[PDB]
RNA sequence: AAAUAAGGCCUACUUCACAAAGCGCCUUCCCCCGUAAAUGAUAUCAUCUCAACUUAGAUACCCACACCCAAGAACAGGGUU
RNA sequence: UAGGGUUUACGACCUCGAUGUUGGAUCAGGACAUCCCGAUGGUGCAGCCGCUAUUAAAGGUUCGUUUGUUCAACGAUUAAAG
């Protein structure tokens, strides 16, 4: 649950660690425009 | 200049910063004493 | 990602719109705020030659607010050529005669000393009133947090936060005040 | 809180009880201060502490009638000083600009016309100096001049 | 007067603070109003 | 400036403002500007001892009281009456 | 309210009743009709004309302006700083009817522009003598200012170009006036010189 | 959302040593890299105020705890 | 009503003439911070505020070839019915 | 105890392969430790004539007889000849 900074922009934060502790690991998924976070064409 | 003047003479820069850090620093009480906690004779018998 | 070579640089090189606004704040952090926004040190590539900036748009000036007592002692001077003209205004009469004039001063020595400044400045725009023209104000885009944060007077707190916190002493019952 | 009723009869009434909290947090103690535990931990934003110690037009509190300290009443005298000044307290008058933070009347100071190079500059005051054991939340120490 | 050390060598003598500096009104004996 | 109905008795809570406002300015040092005043007092059980009933020679009938004030507070109000 | 636009024609005295001399100037109110009208700059405004100039050597622009109008294009144009109420329609005429007797009324024009004049008579300088014991100073400017100011202060009085400047003048009466001829004879001097065009 | 100084000191308690040139390199050409630096810069901070402020006793930091050398 | 400094003029007076100049004539308008006063507390007296609030407390000129000139060294400007 | 470098010096630090030396003429720039026009407190202030302390420099600051001398004596002015 918790979160070192807000994910809703650019991509999400998970960072992770190997289980002998020498290199770190993460997961950046991009995220994704919604779909009512836009505007219509004008014309 | 002279050794003694009339005026205070400027210390130098090291002698300065020496006069500085040597300076008083008195205690600190965490919580301060402030805010913590005959003839009356003759006039009775009279 | 990809995009073309023309059209991401046209992309990565273009300038943004941001707004500004006062109501009880002190003008030396919007001043600093907006010479960072146009100086393009908010972006991570930063430099003069790139030219790289961004409009800076703040709106009710005029509800400025000074820190200690700022309003009757700084004196924005400034002499003619003629001679005598040695013209010595405080800041209360600077701003009863013009109300976009500190910050404008306050971004224009906020600036680096160079012939870009004015570039910077004409890229900067200020109104001392909510009212903003139609053009800005389609141009604006997203808000930046405000620097202060309001001491917010007694008429807010709602009574349920007032009724939270509990008193601390008792006066005597027959206190005339 | 008790009035004094006129009409020629002069009567009075008292009312408005203080009752106090049932439990406070550090008891045994002097001041209220030290029993609430604030001696440094509280400003002039903070107006609902600074409203139970102004008369309802504005006025002070004596120290005898709060038993608060002298180095404490004359800090929160300075507080509602500045809060006054801040214009947070509308209701509490007598009967253009905006300030806050400060230590002068707008009718005292006068305009800085010389001011003298960086060895002998005359800062201007901001802020109150017996405010200087607040806790600073920081590394930088108060700024109370600039 | 702009005397530094305000004095009161009357007893009417009364120090106020005026105008960004301290005073010495007296209404029995007016000799006094000094300045700083 | 006429005379006044100053009163006071241990009957009902024993407040001393009648008390300080009859022992102060009605002392001898005032009483030499209305020589044939002669301020007089009485201590009979009643209730709200300060009745004060000070008659003026305009015909105001001014009182003060009295159960919740000061003696302070009621001679500066007496004074202020006086002055018109 | 509008003003107008007359010609300084000359000058005659005039005596009052009580026996004393009195300049008096002459102003000749010719046609001075109104061009246009504009609304809110600071406040109203209205244009005025006056003399009556050939349309032969004038722009093209100017032309076509003053055709969309009645009457021949005017010589110069002021533009009065008038309120909202008084509004006139462009086109009507103002003869010397529109002011009246006892009343103070300002007037402004060039000067008899002496060209690029010296130093005595462009400031009044007093120059220097004529001998003891001068040689080349007569007219000239001796000191500029101070020494160890390596400046001139701007503004300082130097040889320039007198006159040929507009100049107003406040304070002057009216004592009669002509309506035949549309004549407005004021107190005082005029700025300008003779058969020159005066707002 | 961060700071330089706060940043780099985060950065310097966790064995990643990395110059400036990269940092900005990355910062530029990979916005995703620079936020997941940032936000293990972020956590190091957490960790490290947790402990300074309990004294640990006994999680360490799951991050921290450098990997010694011989 | 007179002068001071500034803005203009030759119709009366002069140097003088197809002009210009003064000795000759017209005009010149906004408060300035240094004080004295209601109402009350720290300091329930009293008290002008480096506490809250009230008293003596911008108007003006402007922004459509070629001949003569009161416009001008040229340049430039005004008129050429 | 604080401010002055305007008088007399004191030191010779670039300026003796050059900075032309005082008054007096036109022009004056600035500072107030302010002579006068504006406003106050006291006074050995019954009023003017006076004295003292603060602000205000937007303005004014004469005509002449002598000695080469700014300075140096004298006659008449205006509120003042700083
Ligand atoms: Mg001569
Ligand atoms: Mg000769
Ligand atoms: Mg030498
Ligand atoms: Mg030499
Ligand atoms: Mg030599
Ligand atoms: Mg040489
Ligand atoms: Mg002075
Ligand atoms: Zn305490
Ligand atoms: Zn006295």
């Amino acid at each position: 649950t918790y979160s070192p900074l807000p994910d809703d922009y650019n991509c999400n934060v998970e960072l992770a660690l190997t289980s002998d502790g020498r290199t770190i690991v993460c997961y950046h998924p991009s995220v994704d425009i919604p779909y009512e976070h836009t505007k219509p064409i004008p014309r | 200049s002279k050794a003694v003047t009339r005026h205070r003479r400027v210390m130098h820069f090291q002698r300065q910063k020496l006069m500085a850090v040597t300076e008083y620093i008195p205690p600190k009480p965490a919580i301060h004493p402030s805010c913590l906690p005959g003839l009356i004779r003759l006039l009775r018998r009279e | 990602s990809s995009f073309s070579r023309a059209p991401q640089q046209w992309a990565t090189f273009a300038r943004i719109w941001y707004l500004l606004d006062g109501k009880m704040q002190p003008p030396g952090k919007l001043a600093a705020m907006a010479s960072i926004r146009l100086q393009g040190l908010h972006k991570p590539v930063y430099h003069a030659l790139s030219d790289c900036g961004d409009h800076v748009v703040i709106m009710n000036t005029r509800h400025i607010a000074f820190s200690g007592n700022k309003w009757e002692q700084k004196v924005y001077s400034s002499h003619t050529g003629y001679p005598g003209g040695f013209r010595q205004v405080t800041a209360a009469q600077l701003h009863l005669r013009d109300p976009v004039a500190i910050v404008k001063l306050a971004i224009y020595g906020m600036l680096p000393k160079n012939l870009h400044r004015r570039t910077m400045m004409e890229r900067l725009h200020l109104f001392p009133d909510e009212y903003i023209p139609e053009d800005i104000l389609k141009n604006l885009v997203e808000e930046l947090p405000q620097p202060r944060k309001i001491p917010k007077r007694l008429d807010e707190y709602t009574q349920e936060e007032i009724d939270a916190f509990p008193r601390l002493w008792t006066p005597p019952e027959d206190y005339r005040l | 809180f008790r009035e004094v009723v006129e009409t020629t009869i002069i009567e009075g009434r008292i009312t408005a009880t203080p009752k106090e909290s049932p439990n406070p947090p550090n008891p045994s103690g002097q001041c209220p201060i030290c029993r609430w535990n604030l001696k440094h931990k509280y400003n002039y934003d903070d107006v609902l502490l600074l409203s139970q110690f102004i008369r309802p037009h504005g006025g002070m509190l004596p120290r005898k009638i709060t038993g608060l300290c002298q180095e404490e009443h004359r800090k929160i005298e300075e507080c509602v000083k500045m809060a006054h000044r801040a214009g947070l307290l509308p209701n509490h008058r007598p009967r253009q600009l905006n300030r806050y933070l400060t230590r002068w009347a707008p009718g005292s100071v006068k305009p800085i016309y010389k001011k003298g190079p960086r060895w002998n500059r005359v800062r201007m005051p901001v802020g109150s100096p017996l405010l200087r054991d607040n806790v600073c939340y920081s590394r930088t120490p108060w700024k109370l001049y600039h | 007067k702009n005397k530094t050390v305000l004095k009161k060598r009357c007893k009417d003598c009364y120090l106020v603070k005026r105008r960004g500096r301290w005073y010495v009104y007296c209404k029995t004996h007016p000799r006094h109003k000094q300045r700083q | 400036v006429k005379q006044v109905r100053v009163q006071f008795c241990p009957f009902e809570k024993n407040v001393e403002s009648t008390r300080t406002f009859l022992q102060t300015v009605s002392s001898e040092k005032v009483r030499s500007t209305n020589l044939n005043c002669s301020v007089i007092a009485d201590v009979r059980h009643d209730g709200s001892e300060p009745c004060v009933d000070v008659l003026f020679g305009d015909g105001h009938r001014l009182i003060m009281r009295g159960a919740h004030l000061t003696a302070l507070e009621m001679l500066t109000a007496f004074a202020s009456h006086i002055r018109a | 309210r509008v003003g107008l636009i007359a010609l300084k024609l000359g000058m005659m005295p005039l005596w009052t009743k009580d026996g004393q001399k009195h300049v008096v100037t002459l102003l000749q109110v010719q046609d001075c009709h109104v061009l246009k009208y504009t609304s809110k700059g600071k406040m109203a405004t209205l244009s005025v004309g006056g003399k009556t100039v050939s349309r032969f050597r004038k722009a093209t622009s100017i032309l076509e302006f003053y055709r969309e109008l009645g009457l021949p294009p005017k010589q110069t144009v002021k533009i009065f700083n008038i309120t909202d109420n008084a509004a006139i329609k462009p086109g009507t005429p103002l003869y010397a009817a529109h002011f009246r007797p006892g009343q103070y009324v300002d007037v402004t024009a060039k000067t008899i522009g002496k060209g690029f004049q010296g130093v005595m008579k462009r400031w009044g300088f007093k120059g220097q003598p004529a001998t003891h014991g001068q040689t080349k100073t007569h007219r000239r400017p001796g000191a500029v200012a101070t020494g160890d100011i390596g400046r001139v202060w701007p503004g300082t009085k130097m040889p320039g170009k007198m006159g040929n400047i507009y100049r107003t003048e406040y304070g002057l009466k009216v004592w009669r006036i002509n309506t035949k001829h549309n004549i407005i004879y004021v107190n005082g001097s005029v700025p300008g010189h003779k058969n020159c065009l005066v707002k | 959302g961060l700071k330089y100084p706060a940043l780099i000191g985060n950065l310097v308690k966790c064995q990643v040593e990395l110059n400036r040139k990269v940092l900005a390199d990355l910062a530029i050409y990979e916005p995703k890299t620079f936020k997941s630096l940032a936000a293990l810069a972020s956590r190091r901070r957490h960790e490290g105020f947790a402990a300074a402020l309990g004294d640990g006793k006994e999680p360490e930091g799951i991050f921290s705890r450098v990997v010694q050398y011989h």
